[PDB]
């Protein structure tokens, strides 16, 4: 399994992107398809988290700012970025949940809940310079 | 363990066994009925050997026996079950309750003439070693002593899908010397769990000796319809294979059989010999020239081997493992060998 | 002497079903014969007596 | 312990019979005796099974045999890498297996 | 478990006397094959079991799913003959990540070829010397003379034919005794004198709870009649005797 | 019906009794035929002591 | 299948040593496990041979020195030498006897005799200086 991402670069404080990040070997169907910033030196602190379907779950210091959507057809995750703020500055991952049986794990059946994370991709550094 | 040798030698006695050895085949509530059932039971008026000194020789266990005492000094300390009975085996140990009811079927490193110590106790020589121990049980505490009758003590020895299963019960009695007339059941006490295979026996009896006495008898596969009355209680029972009057009363679920003609059984001779004639020819069948062949025929024109007049050896192919589907209709696919075809 | 007991229990278990059909078709045809004659030996033993 | 024949040169594609002496109490009775091939420095590979058996990835030409208290070798279309010794091994001998000494052939 | 006994020694452990959360079988995935006689394979939960059984063991090679009633083979017939009237199932899953040693568990024994074959739920750990040939041997191993145990071999990467499905055989007997054993219902409230729908200790039925005057013994929990149906059931929560 | 239909077989026997009581409905109906044959044959010649 | 072998070295005469065999692909139970020593330019003299269990079989010039072991938990053989002799300086292979279908001969079913020899190791160079 291979997670590649595109969209970060260097540009001026307020500005707008475009995250994207396309998944080989699964969809953004199969497991909850979260979104992680992890600052330079600090903890990966969770973003936001689309679902199978239809989520707005955010952060509480992120709250009203950040669309969070799916092209299906090319399997791609797209996070709009408007209205660019200090603490955003970090690198992303676009995170896979950990799918439905995971690892072969004996004991959780059909249990999609699993509130953990399965492997992702290498991750974009989003800095608001 | 110390072998006692002051022991008299007399040939063993023999009594009858009047209506003793009924057990509850099971754990279900049965009233106002006759129910059939076919268990290990003790036979009617069968040929029980009787031991009374210090009498207490080894004993064989064969599909199972029917243990009763009557004593007066509680003398009996438990049992010694396996294989061959000398820590070879798994065994089942039965200690007396003074410290607690205990049943241990632990792995034990015996002695070579195992028996419980002990008026005040002391002495403790059962096992020297002791691990691999597999299941434990304790019954609620009581006291048995150590040191007409009135206490007998039943014990029916099972080996049956996976439970020991002991049965015991306690009654008054009158006679001096023998088993009385009358008729009880033997009540489920405990189920135990444990699959071992019990072939052999010892009785442990408790220096001095004590006033009393028991009894073995054998158990073997039998047909008993069991009575069952309006409160519940087992009252009378027929070994249906004891006699023909017993087959009638089997036959027709009843302790009473009216005047008339009942069919009960079927009789057969049976053969005493095994004759197996097969042709004179012995000549191995051409098997080999068909399987071990270097060219075979194709689908479209398959070739066509005939093989007649001699005697096949089918063993060949079924034993053998390197044909990796044979899966076999019409017949059976591995007891080939005993068919003319 | 042909099959063993873990493909003969399921397949013997249909020969007997079948079999056991055949002789019950015997034994009740055989009651419905029985009283056919039951009923002549009751015309028989009244023309009898 | 069998004793088998010396060391020979010869051509390829000719039939070489090398016939090696045992004991009765072995060869002579019983019929479990295989043969090897090995080249020096590696660890012997088996030729023949039983010897009529013959194993796979093995060429057709080896084939052996055995007579009374002696076993025979029947090679055929000898070739340049066949340049090994043959040996011997018969039945365990009431559990104490028993080999032959070797037979170096040669080549021009 | 950590580890499990091998195929011919395989272990058994009973379980009575507690509520078994079937639920936890019922809806797990990881259990690759679930093929299950007896009882349907997925209301598990809806019995009451006189007794359970736990055969736990692992066999690769051939005979992956050849523990059936009603087959034959080396391993199914001469290590672990699962009886012809078998009532229960089998649960099967590959365990490649765990019990699949990084080289190889050659801890496995599955004995081929002990004497003739094995009757249905036999453990035999004898390890006699098994005879075809010459007969002097006693004891001991010589021409014809086997010593029989001759244990598994599985690699990481076997394949699935030779990849371990560990087998948990689940033998149920379900008119041996007064069950003791089964699911996680909510039980609620008795209630006489009323047509209802009842179910006793796995006993099931749609009728009228009266009080009854049957003298039952401590140990006997129900009873039936003449025409050898149930009437009358003890309280498994209290020790009151009622007809039905 | 255990002679006819699993002959001098114990294990084809074992096989019918899982039907329970047709085997001894069969008898018990044949008996009773023999016993009908015995009770007619009496009526009709022995009617006299 | 794979056998790696080690135990052999340089000792003074009369030492001890351990001969170590452990099997990938196979265990000590499988098939038969032989001993066989291989003198420089002779023959292959049978020294010993482990069952599937329970052997003490050895050849009749070394009676009573070699002893058979394993250790089935890691798959080694174990062959521990003492009191050494002339004749056993010889490079020593630990052989694995044809197991149950053997090269799936077409004829031999769970016989296991067949004795025979299938792949072995390296064998390893054992001296008595
Ligand atoms: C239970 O133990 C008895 C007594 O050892 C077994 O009967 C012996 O079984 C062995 C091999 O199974 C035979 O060699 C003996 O000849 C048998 N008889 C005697 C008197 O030793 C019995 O087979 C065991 N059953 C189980 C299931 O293990
Ligand atoms: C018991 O068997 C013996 C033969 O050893 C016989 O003499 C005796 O009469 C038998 N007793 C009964 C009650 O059958
Ligand atoms: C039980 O375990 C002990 C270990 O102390 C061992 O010596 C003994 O042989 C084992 N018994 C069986 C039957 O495995
Ligand atoms: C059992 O039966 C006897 C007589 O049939 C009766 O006296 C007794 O009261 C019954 N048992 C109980 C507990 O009532
Ligand atoms: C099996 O093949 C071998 C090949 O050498 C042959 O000699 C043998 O005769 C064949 N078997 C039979 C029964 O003919």
């Amino acid at each position: 399994v291979q997670l590649v991402e595109s969209g970060g670069g260097l540009i001026q404080a307020g500005g707008s992107l475009r995250l994207s990040c396309a998944a080989s070997g699964f969809g953004v169907r199969n497991n909850y398809m979260s979104w992680v910033r992890q600052a330079p030196g600090k903890g990966l602190e969770w973003v936001s988290v689309i679902y199978s379907g239809g989520t707005t779950y955010y952060a509480d210091s992120v709250k009203g700012r950040f669309t969070i959507s799916r092209d299906n057809s090319k399997n791609t995750v797209f996070l709009q970025m408007n209205s660019l703020r200090a603490e955003d500055t970090a690198v992303y991952y676009c995170a896979r949940e950990g799918d439905v049986e995971g690892f072969s794990d004996l004991w959780s059946g059909y249990s999609r809940d699993r509130y953990y994370f399965d492997y992702w991709g290498q991750g974009t550094l989003v800095t608001v310079s | 363990c110390v072998n006692l040798t002051t022991r008299t030698q007399l040939p063993p006695a023999y009594t009858n066994s009047f209506t003793r050895g009924v057990y509850y085949p099971d754990k279900v509530f049965r009233s106002s009925v006759l129910h059939s059932t076919q268990d290990l039971f003790l036979p009617f008026f069968s040929n029980v050997t009787w031991f009374h000194r210090f009498d207490n020789p080894v004993l064989p266990f064969n599909d199972g026996v029917y243990f009763a005492s009557t004593e007066k000094s509680n003398i009996i300390r438990g049992w010694i079950f396996g294989t061959t009975l000398d820590s070879k085996t798994q065994s089942l140990l039965i200690v007396n309750n003074a410290t607690n009811v205990v049943i241990k079927v632990c792995e034990f490193q015996f002695c070579n003439d195992p028996f419980l110590g002990v008026w005040m106790e002391s002495e403790f020589r059962v096992y020297s070693s002791a691990n691999n121990c597999t299941f434990e049980y304790v019954s609620q505490p009581f006291l048995m002593d150590l040191e007409n009758f009135k206490n007998l003590r039943e014990f029916v020895f099972k080996n049956i899908d996976g439970y020991f299963k002991i049965y015991s019960k306690h009654t008054p009695i009158n006679l001096v010397r023998d088993l009385p007339q009358g008729f009880s059941a033997l009540e489920p006490l405990v189920d135990l769990p444990i699959g071992i295979n019990i072939t052999r026996f010892q009785t442990l009896l408790a220096w001095t000796a004590g006033a009393a006495a028991y009894y073995v008898g054998y158990l073997q596969p039998r047909t008993f319809l069991l009575k069952y009355n309006e409160n519940g209680t087992i009252t009378d029972a027929v070994d249906c294979a004891l006699d023909p009057l017993s087959e009638t009363k089997c036959t027709l679920k009843s302790f009473t059989v009216e005047k008339g003609i009942y069919q009960t059984s079927n009789f057969r001779v049976q053969p005493t010999e095994s004759i197996v004639r097969f042709p004179n020819i012995t000549n191995l069948c051409p098997f080999g020239e068909v399987f071990n062949a270097t060219r075979f025929a194709s689908v479209y024109a398959w070739n066509r081997k005939r093989i007649s007049n001699c005697v096949a050896d089918y063993s060949v192919l079924y034993n053998s493992a390197s044909f990796s589907t044979f899966k076999c209709y019409g017949v059976s696919p591995t007891k080939l060998n005993d068919l003319c075809f | 002497s042909r099959l063993d007991p873990p493909e003969a229990e399921v397949q013997i278990d249909r020969l007997i079903t079948g079999r056991l059909q055949s002789l019950q078709t015997y034994v009740t045809q055989q009651l419905i014969r029985a009283a056919e004659i039951r009923a002549s030996a009751n015309l028989a033993a009244t023309k009898m007596s | 312990v069998l004793t088998q024949p010396a060391s020979v040169s010869g051509s390829p594609g000719q039939s070489i019979t090398f016939s090696c002496t045992g004991t009765s109490s072995d060869v002579g009775g019983y019929n479990y005796v295989s043969w090897y091939q090995q080249y020096p420095g590696k660890a012997p590979k088996l030729l023949i099974y039983d010897v009529t058996n013959r194993p796979s990835g093995v060429s057709d030409r080896f084939s052996g045999s055995k007579s009374g208290n002696t076993a025979s070798l029947t090679i055929s279309g000898l070739q340049a890498e066949d340049e090994a010794d043959y040996y011997c091994s018969s039945f365990t001998s009431s559990n104490t297996r028993v080999f032959g000494t070797g037979t170096k052939v040669t080549v021009l | 478990a950590t580890r499990f006994a091998s195929v011919y020694a395989w272990n058994r452990k009973r379980i009575s006397n507690c509520v078994a959360d079937y639920s936890v079988l019922y809806n797990s995935a990881s259990f690759s094959t679930f093929k299950c006689y007896g009882v349907s394979p997925t209301k598990l939960n809806d019995l009451c079991f006189t007794n359970v059984y736990a055969d736990s063991f692992v066999i690769r090679g051939d005979e992956v799913r050849q523990i059936a009633p009603g087959q034959t083979g080396k391993i199914a017939d001469y290590n672990y003959k699962l009886p012809d009237d078998f009532t229960g199932c089998v649960i099967a899953w590959n365990s490649n990540n765990l019990d699949s040693k990084v080289g190889g568990n050659y801890n496995y024994l599955y004995r081929l070829f002990r004497k003739s074959n094995l009757k249905p739920f036999e453990r035999d750990i004898s390890t006699e010397i098994y005879q075809a040939g010459s007969t002097p041997c006693n004891g001991v191993e010589g021409f014809n003379c086997y010593f029989p145990l001759q244990s598994y071999g599985f690699q990481p990467t076997n394949g699935v034919g030779y990849q371990p499905y560990r087998v948990v055989v689940l033998s149920f007997e379900l008119l041996h005794a007064p069950a003791t054993v089964c699911g996680p219902k909510k039980s609620t409230n008795l209630v006489k004198n009323k047509c209802v729908n009842f179910n006793f200790n796995g006993l099931t039925g749609t009728g009228v709870l009266t009080e009854s005057n049957k003298k039952f013994l401590p140990f006997q929990q129900f009873g039936r009649d003449i025409a050898d149906t149930t009437d009358a059931v003890r309280d498994p929560q209290t020790l009151e005797i009622l007809d039905i | 019906c255990t002679m006819y239909i699993c002959g001098d077989s114990t294990e084809c026997s074992n096989l019918l009794l899982q039907y329970g009581s047709f085997c001894t409905q069969l008898n018990r109906a044949l008996t009773g035929i023999a016993v009908e044959q015995d009770k007619n044959t009496q009526e009709v010649f022995a009617q006299v002591k």
